[PDB]
């Protein structure tokens, strides 16, 4: 997650998913998914300065 | 609500709570500790043809929470199982005051020509797979 | 012989051989009147140890509490509570949830799970 | 014999392995 | 807390969805009765309802008081987003 | 009065009934012999059947387990004394001789648990607002019908439960 | 009726191209695994759960009829068509379908049969969890499950 926000991982395709109930970490980089930007919130505060 | 017990299609699978396959050599002296004095005090049963029956025991368990919800007894279950498959099927149970409702089933060996009398390398029915067919046919076809 | 004891004789899951690595089928020896186990591909045989070899109609005990690990508190998508008296140590910020399965569990009682290090336990209130 | 004994085994499945090795 | 008495005829989860049905129904009907007495006969909005057209008592609360429950196929809103409905809410939240 | 018989099967069943009363050591303080009362119970069962069949052996099994229950000492002491007659003990109409102590309280809540099943059902309705003009009571309900329709205006239909009455709100 | 009386525990999946339905445990015999210890490892990595055993126990009986790996390669190609009475030609067809046709995304090489066996076990274990009582049903209208 830290390297994804430092212009090292393509955020327009690579998606990271962590699940605990199924213990399955799925990562899909194929075409067909719809993504959109969001405001990252860190420590119940807006990261945007 | 008394007529509801006769009209509702109460399946036999819902009544039975658990079913296990045990290995009981001596029928009078079983290996189960909690169900030892029940199969021993019963002596009026003609135990003359039970020495060459099927040693494999198929003990079923009846749910007590289902008895109080559908209003059923223990004398109406043994009289129906023996009247479905045939007379070559033994049935026994205990009172509804112990720790759980159990029911043991056995076979009725004629002790005459049921032991390789005519050889015939075909094998009628193996004793290990004989109880699996009845266990899966009584919980669906037989209806109280 | 009283309605108080539970039923847990110890059902064996599966046994492995030492030559074929297959599940052994139960059989009976009429020469010794005992219980033995053998397969079909080989001729390996061994003595028994118990009697319960089959079970039918599962799902009766509390199954939603098991089949889960203590890593459910690392997900920040779960709310916290103010319960601090624990059964091991004493830490607040416990995680509570239902069951989330097929039957979803008829009991709506919450399952308090702590998040403090050095624990690995689970209970209910 | 894998093509002659398989069709008859799935039809009824009432046999034992002791009768197959003895014939061979 | 494992102390609620379920309704005889259903389970425990089917009882919770039934107890909250009469709470939200009485909540949207009590507030609508208070708005009926506030509007006088001079208001032209009530004249459209008293005349008998495409408008009744339920249409007044949905624009001033409260709309109500938006059920789907009779049943309530199911779960299709990891036992939730929207990511804006927390898990295990049965809020109205 | 101890009845006697000549059948071989009947003489064996009377001896097994005496062993059920021995468990507990209750016949010593009362004074009744287990052999005399054991023959009176088997005689009452054979009087109604008068035949040796599988059903005759089912009734005997239901009477031995009721006497071997160590959790109900008061149920067995009532037969050895003079509270419960020996012939009436095997004439049914009692629903399994095994209550008292704590079992009697379980049977009371058993019939009450299934009785309340047909009381609340799945719903309720009944808002109790409209007044019926046929039985001077307010047993009317509402029906949120007609949302858009066509040119017909919407109207909440009011159908009274009792006495069978219905009309329109507008 | 009177044979096995346990048809409900069967699986008989519908493999591509294949006419009728064939069991899935026969494929494990062709992947180079002739023991129940290795096949159970592909399904779940923790066999210490007695609840997950009663579902796979009746399915293990269908594997004792075919023990040799060469025999499992013939049963698959025999149901596709009928190239006469030569059993040798039916082996080559089952070799290319298992690699190039069956699961092409995991690899179509010859040495990929080892990696392909572990991928099939996870698919079987996931279906058994929802068919027993430990997993819900997947939604079809879920946009995350579509492209
Ligand atoms: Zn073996
Ligand atoms: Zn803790
Ligand atoms: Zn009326």
């Amino acid at each position: 997650r830290k390297l994804r926000r430092q212009m090292d991982i393509i955020v327009s395709e690579v998606s990271m998913i962590r699940d605990i109930r199924e213990r399955e970490i799925r990562i899909y980089t194929d075409a067909g998914r719809i993504c959109r930007p969001l405001l990252i919130v860190e420590k119940q505060k807006l990261l945007l300065k | 609500k008394d007529i509801l017990c006769r009209l509702e299609h109460t399946t036999l699978r819902k009544v039975t709570a658990n079913t296990a396959i045990y290995y009981d050599p001596n029928p009078q002296s079983t290996v189960v500790a909690e169900d030892q004095e029940w199969v021993n005090v019963y002596y009026e049963m003609p135990d003359f043809d039970v020495a060459r029956i099927s040693p494999w025991l198929l003990r079923v368990e009846l749910d007590r929470k289902h008895m109080t919800d559908r209003k059923l007894t223990m004398e109406q279950i043994a009289e129906k199982i023996n009247a479905g498959f045939g007379d070559d099927l033994n049935c026994i149970f205990n009172d509804d005051n112990a720790e759980k409702l159990v029911l043991r089933i056995r076979i009725m060996n004629s002790d005459e020509n049921k032991m390789q009398e005519e050889e015939e390398v075909v094998d009628k029915m193996d004793d290990d797979v004989f109880l699996r067919c009845i266990e899966s046919n009584m919980l669906t076809d037989m209806t109280l | 012989m009283e309605p108080d004891g539970t039923y847990e004789p110890g059902f064996v899951g599966i046994r492995f051989c030492q030559e074929c690595n297959n599940m052994l089928y139960p059989k009976e020896d009429k020469e010794n009147r005992i219980l033995l186990y053998a397969c079909r591909n080989c001729d390996y045989q061994q003595e028994a140890d118990n009697s319960c070899i089959y079970v039918n109609k599962i799902t009766h005990e509390v199954d939603e509490l098991t089949q889960i690990i203590a890593d459910v508190s690392q997900d920040p998508t779960l709310p916290r509570t103010e319960d601090h008296p624990c059964q091991k140590c004493g830490h607040k910020e416990a995680v509570f949830f239902q069951s989330h399965s097929a039957r979803a569990e008829d009991a709506m009682r919450l399952y308090y799970v702590c998040t403090a290090p050095h624990c690995g336990h689970r209970w209910t209130e | 014999a894998e093509e002659a004994e398989e069709e008859w085994e799935r039809r009824n499945k009432v046999l034992n392995h002791f009768s197959i090795m003895q014939q061979r | 807390n494992n102390e609620l008495e379920p309704t005889p005829g259903n389970t425990l989860r089917q009882t919770f969805e039934n107890q909250v049905n009469r709470i939200l129904n009485d909540a949207r009907d009590k507030t609508g009765s208070s708005a009926q007495k506030s509007l006088s006969e001079y208001n032209n909005f009530k004249s459209m309802v008293v005349s008998g057209a495409k408008g009744s008592k339920i249409n007044i609360s949905q624009v001033i008081a409260v709309v109500g429950q938006q059920n789907v196929e009779g049943k309530r809103i199911p779960f299709g987003f990891k036992h939730r409905t929207l990511p804006h809410f927390i898990k295990d939240d049965y809020g109205p | 009065r101890a009845p006697s018989t000549s059948d071989s099967v009947r003489l064996k069943c009377r001896e097994m009934l005496a062993a059920a009363l021995r468990t507990g050591d209750d016949y010593i303080a009362i004074g009744a012999d287990e052999e005399e009362l054991g023959s009176q119970i088997e005689e009452a069962i054979y009087q109604e059947i008068r035949n040796t069949d599988m059903k005759y052996k089912n009734r005997v099994r239901s009477r031995i387990s009721n006497l071997k229950d160590a959790k109900n000492p008061n149920l067995r002491k009532n037969v050895l004394c003079g509270n419960i007659p020996p012939d009436l003990f095997a004439r049914m109409t009692a629903e399994e001789m095994a209550s008292d102590e704590l079992k009697e309280m379980r049977k009371n809540l058993t019939k009450e648990a299934i009785r309340e099943h047909q009381m609340a059902k799945t719903g309720g309705t009944q808002t109790d607002l409209f007044t019926c003009g046929k039985c001077k009571k307010k047993n009317c309900t509402y029906t949120q019908v007609q949302t858009r329709s066509a040119d017909e205006p919407m109207t909440t239909f009011v159908v009274c439960n009792e006495c069978g009455n219905r009309w329109k709100f507008c | 009726g009177a044979k096995k009386s346990a048809i409900g525990q069967r699986i008989v999946a519908t493999l591509p191209y294949i006419k009728q339905e064939v069991p899935i445990i026969i494929v494990f015999r062709a992947l180079g695994f002739v023991s129940d210890r290795d096949i159970l490892e592909h399904i779940i990595y923790d066999f210490e759960d007695p609840e997950m055993m009663e579902m796979v126990k009746p399915s293990l009986d269908e594997a004792f009829v075919i023990q040799e790996q060469n025999v499992a390669l013939n049963f698959i190609g025999s149901r596709g068509a009928k190239p006469g009475v030569t059993k040798e030609k039916r082996i080559k067809y089952a070799k290319e379908v298992l690699q190039k046709e069956m699961l092409p995304h995991v690899g179509v090489s010859d040495f990929c049969e080892t990696k392909k066996a572990y991928f099939l076990g996870y698919m079987v274990h996931r279906l058994l969890l929802a068919a027993l009582g430990r997993r819900e049903l997947d939604d079809r209208d879920h946009y995350g499950n579509k492209r």
